[PDB]
């Protein structure tokens, strides 16, 4: 997993139907780091340090194995920084 | 944005889950929460049409199995001017 | 073997419903009823 | 060890009733699922007073015949509903057919 | 008066009939009419014990066939002094 | 006595009968009546723990017969400060 | 903390049992009691996530066999700045 | 305390057994022993409601087969204030 | 000398006979004789549990066939302090 | 408070749960936890007879599903002054 | 007196009930409580022979169905002077 | 050798004690609500 | 932190595994280890409520199949002040 | 696998239920390196050089094939540095 | 080294066989023998991980068919600084 | 409440 802070929300209307009705959140390892996007399986407000799982596990993390995303927020860190 | 998403629930706990999930899913503004009566509670958001579509779909999934459940999730991309009279502008 | 008070008692003659003027002539009266 | 003894020498499984198999009249601290032994505020059928007919018979009452439908979100949970909206839309739209019923203007699956 | 009479009904139209039948029947005062919720309306009358007895019997007989009907008809000949705080004094 | 006893009834007539019975039967003060809606009416009594227990039991017995009846009977001997704020400690 | 515990119940007796349990079982603050209608009562608490998880668990178990029971018990770790405005700041 | 427990018996020997069992079981107070005539002897105890329930239960069991026996074991958690003028304050 | 022996009889003759037998048979002091009404008389002794268990056996033997008979033969091995107010003092 | 309430558990985790549940349910004092041996631990509380009844009931419910479980739940509403020697004054 | 009475129980709750039932029952002094290991607890009393016979029977009946119950209730009217060393003098 | 073979009061003899029905969780939301692991319990025997 | 986690085991090897796993899972302080008797050993940690919840869940999984097994894993987020008297402050 | 030192513990109360009751440890390739989080399948004390595995493997390593995890400590290095 | 080997056994004969085997089979230090109760005896050794693995394996095999046998055999590669304080530093 | 009533008193799914 990686510790990434939520920066904002992302919205793709043309997203594949396999993504389902699942929120997507822009994330980064620090402010200024490359911005990734993760399926929000938990409900995370912007500015929240979060746990993000990577390959394969993420698909099960939100939705089934079929569900696509290779990044998913599996939790919010009780306290970081 | 002037599009209206709205999610109705059989109670307030599913409604708060919907509001939170909608507000967290996309850049939409929680403009109102209503106690319709009979335990129907409606949460209403206003935002850009794509943002509201993203919000309402995520809200409905969040509250479907929460509490007594979901009743409706509706998106209205262009709302008529006459219907904007019966829509709240800020929550209470 | 001696077994009981051998003194006959008026009170103990029975066991060691509401009677009132309300009871009188109930059937005859025609009027407002209460229950 | 009594004189007689020497001369002669010559239940529930659980203290608390099953949670499923009982419902308590008064919940909370009034619960009577657990068996407290000792001097405990409980009262035999021998003892009369306070509750029972001594609280139940003081005031006259008539229970009328009006049990009527509940109009509520919970009573409407199994209302008959019209056929579910479907989508024949094509192209990349996030057209998920498996989630909760989102709807657009006119009852169009969204 | 000291005695309390009460007629609960499913709907206002049955209750107004009970209030009228009760107040016409004996010397009782309509001290309150309360919308409990869920379509239950209670009509409350305070008079002497004899009048409240006769009144509440009149109300129950009148409203039973009116509308949805009667839920309850109760007489409390002297409420505790504590129950007075939760009893209306004048209808609103 | 900080013990709290609440009886939930369907209807105000049942709730009033319950209150009367509890107060008469045991040493309790009638702290409040809240109309829950859906027609649930809750009568709350605060008293010594044992007293509250007896009162609630008596009320339950009495209330069930009248009206729709008992929905619930509960006794909370020690109420957390936070809860005190929600229950109507003020008698009204 | 900014976590939310909500316990919807059918009636206010289960809600007051749910709120006592939550408040005694963890360092959470009862922020509100809502009557939603149809006899749904939501008791909402606010505190750090672990406290809210312990509290919601205790409350759900407590209010389950009290009266008409539990409709929902839900934890929201972090609550959106927009959902804050539909949430009672202090109990009433 | 204000709860009253009363164990009537047929003779003073079943009432001294009942009074001993009552006073030892819980923190009650013999407020009077009465000779009613006919052989009836009443043992009246006044303590808290929890104590009086425990005491009368112990007293009724103790004197059931002692002498001519138990007539009545009866608890009143709170008597009316007018029923307290026909109650003994101290044993004679 | 803390135990109590108690013989209730139907008349004063059986009681005086029991008192004599009890006081002669063991180390017990006769503390009082009570007329209970209805023809019951009670002879109370106070001594040690063995002195008393021996006196009350001897006493019941004496007065069983004397007059109308014995009603009760009871021993209380330790008497609660409260029950001593309802007990005759030894000058009786 | 002079009533004793003792819960016995198999193990310490159920006993600490009982202590907590009893101390939070009623105004009782945890007076001691005793390791009886054979994995029996007794928690003893002391308060008024109603507080002790509530506390023991709370403790029993709470500890019935924590660990090996509840062996006993008992009340002594009045305790002899002799037993105060074998009872622990303060938890240590 | 020098008679020994000895109730043994599985656990301490049954033993405190036995001790209290033995001390209230007769003129006996609780001379000790022993944790023997394996769950066993032995309450020992000392007093005259009849005092002890009436206490050890009151104790056994009281604790018979409390906790895991009674193992042994035994009276020794005089103990050898060598058995006094393995007997506690005062409770700890 | 006397006739006294008696029950063992021990952690191992209590291994198969009768136990009350297992706590369950109807809690919703992200709580780490695992229903498959060892029985963790919260205040009041509430599955944790 | 003032929350109390505690894990009981049928022996010390499962207990050490639990203590190690709990201390390693989250920032909690191993405050005590107890030999309850009968082979029950309890490990107790004190930390922040989230940390203790994380610790106890990990400890229980670690020791479930180790040795003779786990008995209890309990978390208490708010511990009463009275129960803090029977809780160790530093291990021995 | 990667050789990463444990820095501390991590606690997400809002973690997904699929993570089970499994410890999580902040890790790094050196002090000052980006901080990752790994499911502690072994018991590792802070300051322990450890062996952390890749994502699919991680799930099986962490105890279930479907377990959500892309990093797991499969051992502690008998001696490092 | 800072690894721990623990071999719990039923009795001390299997534990002494377990500890001889462990100490002869690898360079590990016997740090403690604990009597836990219920006839559980834990022999704990400390050394580098490989030595502890060899030792625990030898010990388990050795103590398995000796007496009542092995309850547990467990290796902890690195032991938390907090678990250190519940661990015997030197054997006794 | 019709004088007589008192005198005597003496669909589609969607």
């Amino acid at each position: 997993m990686k510790i990434m802070q939520v920066e904002k929300t992302l919205v793709s209307t043309n997203r594949i139907a396999d993504m389902g009705h699942k929120p997507l959140l822009v994330v980064w390892e620090k402010p200024g780091a490359p911005r990734q996007v993760a399926v929000d399986a938990i409900g995370c407000i912007p500015g929240d340090w979060v746990l993000c799982v990577g390959s394969s596990a993420a698909r099960e993390a939100a939705g089934s194995k079929s569900y696509p995303s290779d990044l998913t927020i599996i939790g919010i860190i009780d306290q970081w920084n | 944005g002037i599009a209206l998403g709205m999610i109705e629930t059989r109670g307030l706990v599913p409604a708060i889950e919907a509001a939170d999930a909608m507000t967290k899913a996309a850049e939409v503004r929680l403009v109102g929460r209503q106690f319709v009566g009979g335990g129907y509670v409606t949460v209403l958001v206003r935002g850009e049409t794509g943002a509201v579509n993203a919000a309402v779909r995520a809200g409905a999934d969040a509250c479907e199995r929460v509490g007594d459940g979901l009743v409706a999730a509706h998106i209205i991309a262009r709302v008529h001017s006459e219907v904007e009279n019966i829509l709240p502008k800020a929550p209470q | 073997m001696p077994t009981d008070f051998s003194i006959q008692t008026p009170a103990r003659s029975a066991q060691n419903r509401i009677t009132g003027p309300g009871m009188l002539a109930t059937g005859l009266i025609t009027g407002t009823p209460e229950f | 060890g009594t004189p007689e003894f020497r001369h002669a020498a010559r239940k529930p499984e659980l203290v608390c009733a099953p949670r499923s198999d009982q419902m308590d009249r008064v919940s909370g601290e009034g619960k009577e699922r657990c068996h407290i032994t000792g001097d405990d505020w409980s009262v035999n059928k021998h003892i009369t007073g306070t509750a029972g007919q001594w609280a139940s018979g003081r005031n006259p009452s008539m229970r009328g015949n009006a049990r009527v439908v509940e109009t509520s979100a919970f009573a409407n949970r199994n209302v008959p509903k019209p056929e579910k909206p479907g989508s024949k839309i094509t192209g990349s739209s996030g057209n998920d057919t498996q989630g909760s019923l989102i709807t657009y203007s006119g009852g169009a699956r969204g």
